[PDB]
């Protein structure tokens, strides 16, 4: 598959993000413990809670489509579904809320995306969704200063960043500690106290945040420049044009 | 014919039934089994004699919480449900032996009803069906009884709520597919205005015949609405036939490659790779590294495409067996196809934009609610012209016990009674029979 | 020069407006607020008078953690916090949907005909007077024939009356000046005679009830309520049967053969009578507005201050109350009348089309919305990336998709002297800046922008429409912030490059250029700043009827 | 036969036509001639061409007074008419040997067209026509001149006006006796809401068409809503037979009588008399110097009355050539005769409230208007169950240019139209004939 049109390093990133062939990069190292103190919805220990019983115990009549299409193991098992959501700020963060919900569905099974321009969430069931979300916080999907994994109060994404290069969060859940140069999620992403952090890594530096982000700007790569890209999206305005006419 | 194209048709395990018929055996305005639908759910009507007998001996009448303390009637509707309904039979039908049915379900609480289809070619609409069944059913009750001229009044309250003071039979103990003529968002959206979880619920759940009663209805409609009328026409029967009906047996064959291990984005590859071999699209220029794909076929590019969003639909939904991420689908299958092509997404942009709004009404604060309470009349969903609500209809059969709005919890009436009736139950077995029989008539 | 955003952004924040960084965090919360601290004092009173709990700083998450921002009202030197701009809070927005609820234009035509041929009476200029004056003591709910009626307080409804208008100024000049219209008067020489032809000798009166009764009831009751009122002074002035058969017809044709409703009825899901938001077509909503007769040497201004008209009724009023609530949709509107942001944009796209082409000298095609729309476009998103206070302030992506795509639009229609080529515009700019930002609006914003090109120039049944047409019920537009307000825009902008006296309807139009309003239409954002100052007294208070 | 009345059948010149014809000959459910009028009613839509082209040249389109600057389109579209109409015609049609018409009228000014009922049999209910119609003429005269894609919205305006800002068709340039489904009062209304004035324009003036047209009309309605079911049917029928089909030449014979000399009061005496004569009536009690009169059939009773108040109308709005006075004769025909007998008015004093709020709101400053402007949808004029209408559209046929909302005023477009419809003119010939041809099969 080809996935975007384009010649800039913007364009590449994108098509590297939504290609499940592509390896992402992985930045950081988090536990499994971790990662679903950050997602809030139980407590390690905790058994996975259901909204349904098990497919198996069911018994469901024949349905031929229900028969070649392969349950995700959190259906199987009747899992809740939950959420993790993440705001990228305009300043150069490396994932940007289109690129990442057109990237989930090409990667990920099972999955209901959104995309807003402050915030982009993911839904699915509970321990896929675990599985998943340790792959968007480890890798290139986020950096811990100019991305954020925040389930309410998203503001940031558009603001001026702060002294120490951070996005705003209206309830500060990642601290960057400005003695050890490293960040810190000291809440969940819904904002309740964690018991203890968990370190998030180093902010990436300026030249590799142009390296690997998705955004067009004047101070990075253009969208105008980058003719080929704007020559698709106008094709696409005139042949939707034509055929809602005629 | 019109049109010179024929299509394949497959049962729902996937196997040829025949080969090679004219795209217009499928048409709404030529096909017998898709009359008989659309006359079936303007003709029939769910009654709850057990609700009726319940509202009576309690006053409990005109909708949620009401009651009128004093009023109660204990009748024993129930224990003499055959005489009731044999009465109210004789005041349904128009001769003995005509096409008027009246049948007991549930030993005794529940009666599917299909009044005469004579009745509604002298009718403008289809209001018949209700408001004959009502007043039948009414004047049998207080006929088997004696009910006197001063408590008859509560039966009908009972029986059809607090109509005419609400516009709607509010409280009312029958209930119909359709809903009432004020209630359409424009003219001609009548056969729109029907809960997916009612479609989920008369097909017992079966994914494919969920999705074929759907865009039966869906497309349908765009005839009445005059969209499938002149230079549209043909896009319509080819998504009728290609996302509803399985035609060439794409949409099965899409789910068995994909179902295992897929995506949205693994269907979508799988698509553009079929409609390139089969000549659908061709490459039209390259651009760096990214080819440009043309079609001189908009209407058929458009049919695999919506196949394929079905298939994607299937594969996402099923997978989750969850249905809340089909508005994500309806909208990224677009969104992904038209950068992975060059070519318009399904209807020209407007499943996208109709699956941004839905996702917006089926996360937020502001409306909507969970996919089984859309509709082709809802005004969040009513903006594609026939292919995204069969889409919904397949994903609410995949969900395994997600929603609270679910169809056991809207529709147990409309399940009961609706899905005895066969070619509402199994549309593709009878649609796809009857284009078979006049294959040679078009 | 400087971009006209730069006074406001210099107002806003310490930092020059093109300084990357700032501090967070140490402002105090909502106590660095004039208007937040007013609102927490005021909550405890409450709370105490009434026995319930009420606004509270401390429940949910605490505000203010950034600036909160004042806000320059375009076109005035007013900044105020963005509350003083909430509906609620602003009687001057409450009193222009209040003056557009309570208006219905009515004929004279039919009226005059039922009295010429079926009562055989005569019909002049000095019996319209007279009638005029009966209609002026009748109208506000005072009697005419019956003895014993009581009536309503004259002071309290001292807001509604009767005017009249026509094309014909030899009638114009005999009728009671105090009554009249006068298109001569209000309006520049070219377009005083293009109103004048598309009245002809039609004589139309201009209805408006009281702003109490409109408060009381709703949008639906003032057809009805003017047409008791001018039947009853039919009665009167030409001396029928109080109640005969002719009485009849006067009724059918004040209430349905020859009135204009502002806004038409709604389906069932959104239901509501005539003369609600909803109802209200993007081309009347730029006739209502009155800037075109006043600020017509300026095509940019006239466009802006409709823009300013239709995104407070449409976002604020309209979908941030009657169809949701709570604290709603401010600054979904104020994005396109304050910091002279939308302005800048607009006024960039018109110098390159005037440049370019000449205005209204473009052709009307595809090839003149690609080449203008997606250069405005880039313009006004480039500014966001030059000046990082300036996406700070328009901080949601839909404020910055309507603000770019209403300057699109707007100039493309500049360019092509056509609404239709300049709607495609603005769909070219959403596709622009989702690409370019990989972002847009809100979860549901481009519901219609995705259907959007398809439907520009579709000809079915619930697509097809001139955009002059359209309005909040169009079937993709029912729901959304951030599209109808900069619609009536794209709708008023080629007719304001042509010189056009009115964008889609010439009585309404004439309708609204009276200065007996309570609201001044003329100066729509200079208002708005007079009532977010607490300066503008509306119409429709009961302190008359209540104690000291 | 349920019933074993039989009743004579006449023409509108009093000539005995069919002798002992069974009553449910003439019922909606079994006439087949009351059937193709209301096929024909749903299916048939007169298409202004001339208001297209003026539209468009002025750029005068979207409802009163509504104009946009720059639009204007000057199309040759009268001087194209046949070509037009000819290519709308192959979009409208479903097959090539159906019953679709597209029939030019005054030198290509105006069309004729009838929708292929087969589109209605799939379709929940009647918007096909305008919406079929208008979109055949919308592609149809883009096609004819190459309209552009930047200037065929102008076309669409002027058909179709505002819809859909505005829910009805606001401005349009095509017109049908029918209105939208939105509009109905309640659910089966449809048939209801027809503009009196639309009924005398098709029926050419003739009064005893007029009056049998809204007859079948209003009680067609009667069966759609559930009106005419079980214990009511009967009354339903009579009344059809009796005061809108002239059974027994009973209305022609009362207007024979009283049309040179009489008054309300002078028909009322002579019904009296002649429901006496047959035995509907008989005197059950002496009071002083005062009959009380009873009777063994309520409906045959209010068949006889029913009859005798439209014969009333035809005297008393008659004489005066005017007809503003029927909402008098419908309320005091029905007063005066309870007090001359003891006995219930028609429709058991529906008809005189009826006219109390019809009088009131055709002399008052509140609503309402002239005759013309009623129809049996309309708030004032719904309640009675079909009794009181057909007298209204009697007494407009009559009225010689007393008003100014006339059927010349209102209807012009639609009389162009549809009194070229021989079964619309003249439907009182159609259903004689065919209960005639049924007779033996009830
Ligand atoms: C969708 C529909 O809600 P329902 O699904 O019918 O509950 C509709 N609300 C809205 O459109 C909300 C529009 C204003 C709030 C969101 C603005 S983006 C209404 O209340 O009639
Ligand atoms: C009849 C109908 O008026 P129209 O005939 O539709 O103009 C209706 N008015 C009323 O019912 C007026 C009722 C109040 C005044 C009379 C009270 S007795 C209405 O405005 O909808
Ligand atoms: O977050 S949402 O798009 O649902 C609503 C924005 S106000
Ligand atoms: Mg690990
Ligand atoms: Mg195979
Ligand atoms: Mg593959
Ligand atoms: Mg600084
Ligand atoms: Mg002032
Ligand atoms: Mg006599
Ligand atoms: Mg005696």
């Amino acid at each position: 598959a080809q996935y975007y049109p384009g010649t800039t390093k913007v364009a590449q990133n994108r098509r590297n993000f939504c290609n499940p062939e592509y390896e992402l990069e992985k930045l950081r190292e988090i536990s499994d413990e971790d990662v679903v103190k950050i997602l809030g919805h139980r407590a390690p220990g905790e058994e996975y809670p259901s909204v349904h019983p098990p497919l198996e115990e069911m018994d469901e009549p024949e349905d031929a489509i229900r028969e070649m299409v392969e349950p995700i193991d959190g259906a199987k098992a009747g899992d809740r579904v939950r959420y993790i959501q993440f705001t990228d700020s305009m300043y150069f963060a490396p994932a940007q809320p289109y690129v990442r919900s057109r990237a989930y569905l090409c990667r990920y099974r099972g999955a209901d995306a959104g995309t807003l321009s402050g915030r982009q969430i993911i839904e699915t069931r509970e321990r896929d969704l675990e599985k998943i979300s340790k792959e968007l916080l480890e890798t290139e999907f986020f950096d811990p200063a100019r991305s954020g994994v925040r389930g309410k109060s998203v503001h940031g994404h558009s603001l001026r960043l702060d002294e120490d290069g951070m996005m705003f969060d209206m309830l500060r859940r990642q601290i960057y500690n400005k003695d050890t140069g490293r960040v810190e999620m000291v809440k969940n992403q819904i904002g309740d106290e964690l018991d203890e952090p968990v370190d998030l890594g180093e902010p990436l530096d300026e030249e590799t945040l142009m390296e690997k982000t998705t955004i067009y700007r004047v101070d990075g790569e253009a969208y105008r420049d980058d003719v080929e890209a704007v020559e698709i999206m106008q094709r696409i305005h005139v042949l939707r044009s034509q055929g809602g006419f005629n | 014919a019109k049109f010179e194209d024929k299509v394949d048709l497959y049962d729902d395990r996937g196997n040829l039934v025949e080969e090679q018929v004219p795209l217009e055996a499928l048409s709404p305005l030529r096909n017998p089994a898709i009359k008989s639908i659309v006359q079936g759910i303007k003709r029939t009507v769910a009654v709850n004699l057990e609700g009726i007998e319940n509202a009576l001996k309690t006053a409990k009448v005109g909708g949620p919480a009401c009651k009128i303390m004093g009023r109660e009637l204990d009748l024993d509707i129930v224990g003499n449900a055959e005489s009731i309904a044999a009465a109210a039979k004789e005041m349904i039908q128009v001769t003995e032996d005509d096409d008027t049915n009246v049948e007991l379900l549930g030993g005794g609480k529940r009666a599917l009803v299909q009044v005469p289809s004579a009745r509604f070619d002298v009718a403008a609409e289809y209001s018949a069906a209700p408001l004959v069944t009502a007043t039948a059913f009414v004047q049998a009750i207080i006929n088997e009884f004696d009910v006197s001229m001063y408590d008859a009044n509560m039966v009908k309250a009972a029986v059809l709520g607090r109509y005419p003071q609400s516009v709607e039979y509010m409280g009312a103990n029958i209930a119909t597919m359709l809903d009432i003529p004020q209630k359409l968002e424009g003219p001609g959206y009548a056969l729109r205005n029907i809960m997916v979880n009612h479609v989920v619920a008369a097909t017992l759940k079966n994914t494919l015949q969920a999705a074929a009663l759907s865009t039966i209805l869906e497309q349908t409609a765009m005839f009445e609405m005059g969209d499938a009328v002149g230079a549209f026409e043909r896009m319509h029967l080819l998504g009728l036939a290609y996302q509803g009906m399985n035609a060439d047996n794409l949409v099965f064959d899409l789910v068995k490659a994909n179902g295992k291990e897929g995506t949205v984005g693994s269907v979508i590859a799988d698509l553009v790779e079929r409609a390139l071999e089969d000549g659908v699209i061709k490459v039209e220029k390259e651009l760096t590294d990214y080819k440009v794909y043309g079609t001189d076929d908009l209407a058929m590019w458009n049919a695999y495409a919506a196949a394929g969003l079905m298939a994607a639909t299937m594969v996402n939904q099923g997978a989750a067996r969850a249905a809340q991420g089909v508005s994500s689908t309806l909208l990224y299958y677009n969104d992904l196809i038209e950068f992975e092509t060059g070519l318009p997404s399904v209807d020209f942009g407007k499943v996208e934009g109709t699956a941004v709004g839905f996702s917006f009404f089926s996360h937020s604060i502001y409306g909507g609610g969970g996919p089984g309470i859309f509709n082709g009349n809802h005004i969040v969903t009513r903006h594609s012209k026939g292919f995204a609500i069969p889409c919904v209809a397949a994903a609410m059969a995949l969900d395994a016990g997600t929603q609270m709005f679910s169809p056991e919890a809207t529709s147990g009436l409309i399940k009961e009674v609706f899905s005895q009736v066969d070619e509402f139950r199994e549309p593709l077995k009878y649609v796809v029979e009857a284009a078979a029989e006049i294959k040679n008539e078009i | 020069a400087d971009k006209l955003f730069i006074n406001a952004l210099k107002k806003k924040f310490e930092e020059s407006p093109e300084e990357k960084k700032t501090t967070f965090y140490t402002l105090g919360g909502w106590k660095q607020s004039e208007r937040k601290t007013e609102f927490v004092n005021a909550g405890k009173e409450v709370a105490a008078k009434r026995g319930i709990p009420q606004y509270n700083p401390d429940i949910g998450t605490p505000l203010g953690q950034r600036v909160l921002m004042p806000y320059q009202v375009s076109t005035t030197d007013t900044y105020v916090e963005g509350d003083d701009l909430h509906f609620v809070n602003n009687a001057a927005m409450q009193q222009m949907w209040d003056d557009i609820r309570r208006t219905v234009i009515v004929g004279l035509n039919h009226a005059h005909a039922v009295i010429e041929k079926r009562l055989g009476k005569e019909v002049t200029p000095e019996t319209i007077t007279h009638y005029l004056e009966t209609v002026n003591h009748a109208m506000p709910g005072a009697a005419v024939v019956q003895e014993h009626m009581v009536e309503t307080h004259p002071a309290l409804v001292a807001d509604s009356y009767v005017k009249v208008f026509t094309g014909n100024d030899e009638i114009a000049d005999e009728i009671d000046p105090a009554f009249v219209i006068d298109i001569n008067k209000q309006f520049p020489e070219d377009q005083a005679e293009t109103l004048k032809a598309e009245v002809g000798d039609g004589i139309w009166q201009v209805v408006r009830i009281p702003t109490i009764v409109s408060r009381t009831c709703d949008g639906a009751t003032t057809s009805r309520w003017s047409a008791m009122q001018i039947g009853m002074s039919m009665i009167s002035a030409y001396k029928q049967a109080a109640g005969e058969a002719a009485t009849g017809d006067f009724a059918y044709a004040a209430k349905h053969a020859e009135v204009i409703h502002m806004g038409t009825y709604l389906p069932v899901r959104r239901a509501r009578g005539e003369n609600e938001p909803g109802g209200v077509p993007f081309g009347y909503l730029a006739d209502i507005c009155q800037s075109s007769r006043v600020n017509y040497e300026d095509p940019v201004r006239v466009s802006l201050d409709v823009v300013a008209t239709g995104a407070m009724l449409y976002d604020q009023i309209w979908l941030g109350s009657y169809m949701s609530g709570g604290v709603g949709f401010t600054q979904y509107a104020t994005a396109a009348y304050t910091d002279n942001i939308l302005d800048d944009f607009t006024y960039f796209g018109k110098e390159y089309v005037e440049d370019k082409y000449g205005l209204c000298e473009a052709p009307n095609n595809m090839d003149t919305v690609l080449d203008v729309a997606t250069e405005v476009t880039f313009y006004g998103l480039e500014q966001y990336e030059e000046y990082p206070a300036l996406l700070e302030d328009q901080f949601g992506g839909s404020q910055r998709a309507a603000v770019v795509a209403a300057a699109a639009g707007c100039s493309t229609a500049f360019a092509t002297g056509n609404a239709q080529t300049g709607l495609s515009g603005w769909y070219l700019s959403m596709y622009l800046h989702k690409e370019q930002h990989s972002r847009l609006g809100f979860y549901g914003y481009d519901l219609q922008d995705q259907c959007g090109a398809s439907n520009v120039f579709s000809i079915r049944g619930d697509e097809g429409l001139p955009l002059e047409l359209r309005g909040p019920n169009y079937p993709n537009y029912a729901m959304n912030v951030g599209h109808q307000g900069e619609y009536a825009g794209i709708s008023q902008a080629p007719h304001a490059a042509r010189g056009d006296a009115f964008v889609f309807n010439p009585l309404v139009k004439i309708a609204f250029a009276d200065d007996n309003l309570v609201f001044d239409f003329t100066n729509v954002r200079g208002e708005f700043a007079k009532g977010a100052l607490r300066e503008f007294e509306p119409a429709g208070e009961r302190a008359l009827i209540t104690p000291a």
